[PDB]
RNA sequence: UUGACAUUGUGAAGAGACAUAGUUUCUUUACUUAUUCAAUGAAGCGGAGCUGGAAUUAUUUUCCACGUUCUAGCAUUCAAGGUCCCUCGGGGCUGAUCCGGUU
RNA sequence: GAUGGGGAAGCUCCGUUUCAAAGGCCUAGGCCACCAUCGAAAGGGAAUCCGGUUAAGAUUCCGGAACCUGG
């Protein structure tokens, strides 16, 4: 018994995907981990000024990363905690990176110890 | 020449943008075919490109709780606020549609049917009307007078509005100037001007 | 076998029972795709001297072509 | 109760909606469907040449359960059997003597088509069941003619899936006896005697009367108005 | 544009010929399944009685089925009721006549 | 502008709901409706303003004060 003029396909049990081997036999490792999305710290005159008078660093980072992945990969390196992060692309076809740290957090104490100033 | 190229239709297709909606008749279904139906019209509204108004009329579905609305052709004497009834029941009223049959010989009707379930093909433009001249039960056909002059048989299941299609008296005034050639042609399709 | 009494009978297309069987076929085909596959050969005789053997890996297919 | 009352509807024809109604009569059936529906229908509204319509006239539910209930005796060798009796010719064949005597004479019935048709003509076959639902009709019009020139009783059985079924396959075209045992003598001889006046008695004026001569409901109806 | 060839099938009746057995060839008129057109989220298609009535012949002729016309709102929850079963509530009939290729 | 289909020897043409079995919600059981997609930095749109800052950036950066969305 039938209360409608359209038929409709029934829907049937599909079944889940079982492969018999494996798609690619080895998982690829970590594309972007936090080494690969920071690639070379910024030392221009007005980076540097920036670090004193704005406690926010300059790091130069890979196309890929975005926001997210530089705040986890710059507080997993260092430990610090960052207040926010902003990101522009270069005219030569690089990413820059502005990194304010917190008021518990010192930038020219990190740029020390990286080893640049 | 022109008018071959007119088949190819690039620039000569209607400006279909403004027009309001196709305007046909109500589904002719069970309730139509054996009762009718009581409808509102809600408001009449121009159409751009065609000369005689449209009317909006709203029906309930009898197979869903919901309100269908249909576009029809306003017919002169109707006004918002009217009650239309449409099947083979309704009465002889102006905006009304009815079979040809049901109706008596002579009755004048507009948006008549040439077959049943067209939704009205005959009788479309501002003033126009066909005369019902003779009916013939024996296979029942209607025998109809089309604003041409021509006459003609058409199946008596054939439904229509009783009345006048609205807008009489449109082409009476000179145009006067190209311009409002112009304007009118604006929304009707790309046939003018008409070089020699 | 069957052999002969097919391939006799599929000779005999304006017989009653051919120019039917030929009817019914042709309307029953026209109301399906141009092209889509058979599901067994509708002359198994033909087939098995064409070729065919009655095992997986040999289809069937049905095609009309316009004149 | 008082806090209950009745609510009667009115649906009527221009008025509260319709109830829930069974539409099977009018749903939109796959493409499919339709096309197998009409099909059948065709295959009944157009003259059938007399070879056509000699099937569709089946052994009756009684005399076919018979022949059924006796072909069951007399079922091939399964896959389970015939290893068992492949260890037995193994065991015996060559550790005993008797080379391949070890087993008795076998009795089943025969069933493949062209198996069939070359028991016929020579002729072997006492009895012939044909499949009234075979898709390639030719396979099987020229076996009631080749029985009736060859005088082997045969019958048109309803169900090809039915044989297959007796004969531990999914369908079988035809299903015939050669050699049956000493005890059911007397029923193979009945069920021949019923089968041939059913059929081989009958197929000699019913080669006439083209048949599939039977109109639709509605135009059935509508010719009884007219000629009343 | 036009004549022929295949899609072109199936009934009834009228006329020339087979052989005073009975089969064919033409003509006239009919049916659809071939085929074509149009519509529908394929919903009321055909038939029959109708619990009906209006309406008269001799037996049941004919009409519809018999839930809507002073008004710019409303009509939706397996529909309420009755009915019989298993109670907070769940299930069959009816409400909504039966049978049979969406129109 | 594909998909379902219909043409074309063929590169490919027609067509966007059309003669498709066309998918999406409640707790194993029920219920609901016809279509992909692209197409505007001048059309519609969910939200920020003030002061200062560079050799070159801001309604984006800083100091201050709000708003919109999801949980």
């Amino acid at each position: 018994v039938r209360t409608s003029a359209t038929f409709r396909l029934p829907k049937t049990l599909k079944l889940a995907r079982a492969p018999k081997y494996a798609s690619k036999a080895v998982p690829h490792y970590n594309r972007l981990d936090s080494y690969k999305v920071i690639e070379q710290p910024i030392t221009s005159e007005t980076a540097m000024k920036k670090v004193e008078d704005g406690n926010i660093l300059v790091f130069q980072v890979s196309m890929k990363a975005n926001k997210y992945q530089i705040k986890k990969a710059v507080k997993e390196l260092y430990e610090v905690d960052v207040l926010k992060v902003n990101t522009l692309v270069r005219p030569n076809g690089t990413k820059k990176a502005y990194v304010r740290l917190t008021a518990d957090y010192d930038a020219l104490d990190i740029a020390n110890r990286i080893g640049y100033i | 020449i022109r008018n071959q190229r007119k088949g190819a239709g690039s620039i000569f297709t209607s400006h279909t943008r403004l027009r309001q909606g196709a305007a046909k008749l109500r589904t002719l279904d069970y309730a139509e075919r054996h009762g009718y139906i009581r409808g509102i019209v809600k408001q009449i509204v121009h159409d751009s490109g065609r000369g005689a108004p449209l009317a909006k009329v709203v029906f309930r579905d009898p197979y869903k709780y919901r309100l269908r609305e249909e576009i029809f052709i306003a017919n002169e004497g109707v006004h918002t606020g009217q009650f239309i009834y449409a099947g083979k029941k309704a009465s002889l009223n102006v905006g009304n549609v009815l079979p040809l049959g049901s109706v008596p010989e002579g009755t004048i009707v507009s948006n008549v049917e040439e077959k049943p379930g067209d939704r009205g093909a005959l009788a479309r433009a501002s003033g126009n009307y066909v005369i019902i001249i003779g009916h013939n039960p024996d296979e029942n056909k209607t025998r109809v007078r089309l604003p041409s002059g021509a006459k003609k048989v058409i199946s008596s299941d054939a439904r229509g509005v009783i009345g006048v299609i609205a807008g009489g008296g449109r082409v009476d005034k000179p145009l006067l100037k190209a311009g409002r050639a112009f304007h009118k042609y604006r929304l009707k399709r790309n046939s003018w001007p008409k070089t020699r | 076998g069957a052999y002969k009494y097919l391939e006799e009978l599929q000779r005999k297309k304006q017989s009653d029972v051919l120019r039917f069987l030929q009817r019914v076929r042709v309307w029953e085909y026209r109301q399906k795709n141009v092209i889509h596959r058979a599901a067994r050969p509708t002359r198994p005789d033909k087939a098995r001297r064409l070729g065919y053997k009655a095992k997986q890996g040999f289809v069937i297919y049905r095609v009309r072509v316009r004149r | 109760n008082p806090l209950t009352h009745s609510t009667p509807k009115n649906f009527g024809i221009g008025q509260a909606v319709q109830p829930k109604r069974n539409l099977s009569r009018y749903v939109k059936w796959p493409e499919y469907v339709r096309v197998q529906r009409q099909k059948k229908i065709l295959s009944i509204r157009l003259k059938v040449p007399p070879t056509i319509a000699q099937f569709q006239y089946t052994l009756d539910r009684n005399t076919a359960a018979e022949t059924f209930k006796l072909f069951n005796k007399y079922r091939p060798e399964t896959a389970a059997e015939k290893k068992e009796r492949l260890t037995k010719e193994a065991a015996a064949v060559a550790e005993g003597k008797s080379k391949q005597d070890a087993s008795p004479k076998p009795y089943a019935v025969k069933y493949g088509l062209n198996h069939v048709v070359a028991l016929i003509e020579n002729k072997k076959a006492k009895l012939v069941l044909i499949a009234n639902d075979v898709d390639p009709i030719e396979l099987v019009v020229f076996l009631p003619a080749l029985c009736k020139k060859m005088g082997v009783p045969y019958a048109i059985v309803k169900g090809k899936a039915r044989l297959g079924t007796l004969v531990n396959q999914k369908t079988s075209a035809v299903a015939a006896l050669t050699e049956v045992r000493a005890e059911d003598e007397a029923a193979l001889a009945k069920l021949v005697s019923t089968i041939d006046a059913n059929f081989a008695d009958k197929y000699d004026e019913v080669k006439k009367h083209w048949g599939g001569g039977i109109l639709g409901n509605k135009a059935q109806a509508k010719m009884d108005k007219r000629a009343k």
